[PDB]
């Protein structure tokens, strides 16, 4: 909700 | 010029600083012996192995989940709620809250112990989701935690009561949005006067992108193994990192803020309910 859960890497 | 760990208790101290927003990740529950799934060594892992997970983070992905729930299905019986209890770094922010500073608790973390530790649900947002309700990944029914507990716990894979799809906690998985309480990080992170993040490498977003929202004069403490994440590449010049244990660190900050005895206390009196 400020972007999809996602890895930085 | 640059900030001491005593300098933010002072702040604390003096009534400086009065609307604490804190970020954690899961370094501050390794203390309370939760097994990291990814790190050979403990029975959870071990359990890990015996199935076709091709690296740790597809427990967290929906592809492998709907291929195979059974990875995921064995982590939630070891987190789910009743076998961890609270530790340390947990009650030092129920007293937080206690003590009337604490604006909101941002975690990562699915195992539920800051809800256990008793800082009510209004003053958290467990922005990566809780076990402490699920849906119906086919009919989008929800249910509450404890109705898929009985099977969970028999290593059972939860199938919904109406269409038979399976049932999934509401853990946020890699490629979800975060819950509709993220979105409280609109007006908290304005209001905060200190940020604290503790335990995490920020790694994750849009979590880790929240450490840049406070204004550019609120102090950011780090209490952390490693200086990390937005606070590396971005530093600010109120921020303080206190390098190492984070349970260490977190007593520390305790002792200057004249706490202990009262976090004493409190923590076996919490504990011994539990
Ligand atoms: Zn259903």
């Amino acid at each position: 909700s400020y972007g999809r859960k996602k890895r930085r890497q | 010029g640059k900030l001491s760990l005593q300098d933010v208790a002072e702040l604390i101290r003096a009534r400086a600083c009065q609307r604490v927003v804190v970020m954690v990740g899961a370094g501050i529950s390794t203390p309370s012996g939760i097994p990291d799934f990814r790190s050979p060594g403990s029975g959870l892992y071990s359990n890990l192995q015996q199935y076709d997970l091709p690296y740790p983070e597809a427990i967290f992905e929906l592809p492998f989940f709907f291929h195979n729930p059974k990875p995921f299905f064995t982590l939630a019986k070891e987190l789910y709620p009743g076998n961890y209890k609270p530790n340390v770094t947990h009650y030092f922010l129920r007293l937080l809250h206690d003590k009337g500073l604490l604006l909101r608790l941002y975690t990562q973390n699915i195992d539920g112990l800051e809800r256990v530790s008793g800082i009510p649900a209004s003053k958290l947002v467990e922005a990566h989701g809780t076990f402490a309700s699920a849906t119906c990944t086919v009919c989008q029914r929800p249910f509450p935690g404890e109705d898929i507990r009985a099977d969970v716990m028999a290593d059972r894979v939860p199938r919904c009561p109406v269409c038979t799809g399976v049932v999934k906690p509401d853990i946020v998985f890699f490629g979800e949005p975060l819950p509709q309480r993220f979105l409280l990080h609109v007006v908290d992170f304005p209001m905060a006067d200190l940020l604290l993040i503790l335990g995490t490498s920020l790694e994750v977003e849009p979590f880790a992108s929240l450490t840049e929202a406070v204004r550019s004069s609120v102090p950011r403490l780090l209490i952390n193994r490693d200086l990390v994440g937005p606070l590396a590449w971005h530093p600010r010049s109120r921020d303080v990192a206190q390098l190492g244990d984070v349970v260490h660190g977190v007593e520390s900050l305790v002792e200057l803020l004249g706490w202990t005895e009262e976090m004493r206390d409190l923590v076996q009196r919490e504990t011994g309910k539990l």
